[PDB]
């Protein structure tokens, strides 16, 4: 899923840069430098959060195993409650009649 | 169903024990190979009817006991199968009127 | 009502109810783990109650009538009682 | 892997570009924008490399990144919830063990011969 | 003799929830390690609105031409 997010991030970055380059000659150049460094801050934040993602990409498989563990233990808890539930449905419904 | 709490669990305890309840148990009765219509097949006689009317027959006319006390079907038996103060009270088997 | 038989029926139903209550208590509530004391007290009390119910059911079973007094012994006694 | 170092060089070039365009540079500073466009092209090559890599990531990573922490904290929390569920389940099974032991003790008290035959059969 | 409807109990210790699931699942050393990357990445860069828009795009999911059309003056 990170490939799709990487492509979409690169696309949105290139498109916003295209809009910035289109307004670059249009904008007043002195304040346009300020708008350029604001856009550079935008791109730096996008890229550093992608850097955090590709850092965590080593730690992805352990979280996959943790999700497996959590699903398994939730299943066994539902087994305990289902056993108690079916015993209650025995003791209060079928034996009374 | 969702939650059981000290007071509610103790309510369950007293309700279940008041529904349910040195040995003082009934004298054990063995298996009976002579039964009158199917097993032994006695042609209708007279000793059996006189025993069922007048004498003590511990499988037919009553429930006998340790400490000797005889109880026929219309009486209620007080016993203590545990080593506690709580007494089992077998209700009468017939309850005439 | 008010028979040894209805007492035995209610005792057997109380046994089934104590089964469902014992599992539903001792699975829903417990101390977490280590790789509480009220729960241990609950377990002891539930085990004692189940044992007492079993003993009571056994005593009531001993109390009812035997497999002597078949229906023909009842019927012939009924006939003699009609004559007398 | 390589996408990390490529995007890191891209981010450092973006920072140097912001520094240079922050300055009143009389010389050519269009090289900064050209290097930014070339970094976008190399990021497209890295997107081809991400089609090669095929990483699947849950959303709570994105959200904890939005909170600005480490995603290592999310790893710690997933590990902690795994141990929490394992602790709870082992505890429930341990109480069932103690309850079975108590029940066979009390039934062996009240019914000797039957629990004797049960301990024989197991 | 035999009680009514006795049967065979399952295999003595199969997979349960009473085992140590993590040590069986080879995840022990990661936990023993583990028990900001904004700060660990600000080891590389300066610091860590439109970054809210970065996170919102995260929650939502011609280079020579740009350099040629990037005409803007210095002062």
């Amino acid at each position: 899923r990170l490939s799709t997010l990487i492509e979409f991030l690169l696309h949105r970055a290139y498109s916003e840069l295209m809009v910035l380059t289109d307004l670059l000659p249009r904008k007043s150049d002195v304040e346009r430098k300020i708008e350029i460094v604001q856009f550079a801050s935008r791109t730096r934040q996008l890229f550093v959060r992608l850097l955090a993602l590709v850092k965590w990409a080593n730690n992805a498989g352990k979280v996959e195993k943790c999700a497996m563990i959590s699903s398994f233990l939730d299943q066994q808890a539902i087994l305990f409650v289902d056993t108690a539930d079916r015993l209650a449905s025995l003791a209060r419904d079928a034996l009374v009649h | 169903l969702s939650r059981n709490e000290i007071i509610q669990s103790y309510l369950s305890r007293q309700s279940s024990l008041l529904s349910s309840s040195a040995r003082q148990l009934h004298v054990l009765v063995p298996q009976s190979p002579p039964t009158d219509l199917p097993g032994l097949t006695r042609e209708v006689t007279q000793d059996d009817l006189d025993r069922i009317q007048a004498s003590q027959w511990p499988g037919v006319n009553g429930c006998q006991d340790t400490q000797g006390n005889w109880y026929d079907w219309t009486q209620c038996i007080s016993l203590d199968p545990h080593g506690d103060d709580g007494r089992l009270n077998i209700l009468p088997y017939v309850c005439l009127d | 009502m008010a028979d040894r038989l209805t007492q035995l029926q209610d005792a057997v139903n109380s046994l089934a109810d104590q089964f469902c209550n014992a599992i539903g208590v001792l699975q829903q509530c417990g101390p977490p783990a280590s790789f509480a004391n009220p729960t241990e007290e609950y377990a002891q009390l539930f085990a004692a109650l189940i044992a007492r119910t079993a003993k009571d059911i056994d005593v009531l079973i001993d109390s009812l009538p035997s497999e002597e007094s078949t229906a023909a012994l009842q019927a012939a006694s009924l006939y003699k009682l009609e004559e007398e | 892997h390589l996408e990390e170092h490529l995007e890191k060089f891209v981010e450092n070039i973006r920072q140097l570009g912001i520094i240079v365009s922050d300055f009143q540079p009389s010389s050519q500073a269009g090289l900064n924008q050209k290097l930014n466009f070339i970094v976008t092209g190399l990021q497209d090559i890295d997107k081809c490399r991400q089609q090669l890599h095929d990483i699947t990531v849950p959303l709570e990573v994105f959200e904890y990144i939005d909170q600005g922490r480490n995603p290592q904290l999310y790893t710690k929390e997933c590990l902690e919830r795994a141990l929490a569920k394992n602790e709870q389940v082992k505890g429930k099974i341990d109480t069932m063990k103690k309850f079975k032991s108590l029940l066979i003790q009390e039934l062996s008290k009240v019914f000797p011969e039957d629990m004797a035959k049960y301990r024989s059969i197991r | 003799g035999p009680f009514y409807l006795m049967r065979e109990l399952p295999g003595s210790t199969e997979l349960t929830g009473s085992t140590n699931l993590i040590t069986h699942y080879n995840l022990e050393q990661a936990y023993n390690k583990f028990c900001d990357l904004p700060g660990m990445i600000d080891l590389p860069g300066s610091h860590d609105l439109r970054s809210l828009i970065e996170k919102p795009p995260i929650l939502s999911s011609g280079t020579m031409l740009a350099g040629f059309r990037l005409h803007t003056g210095p002062l």
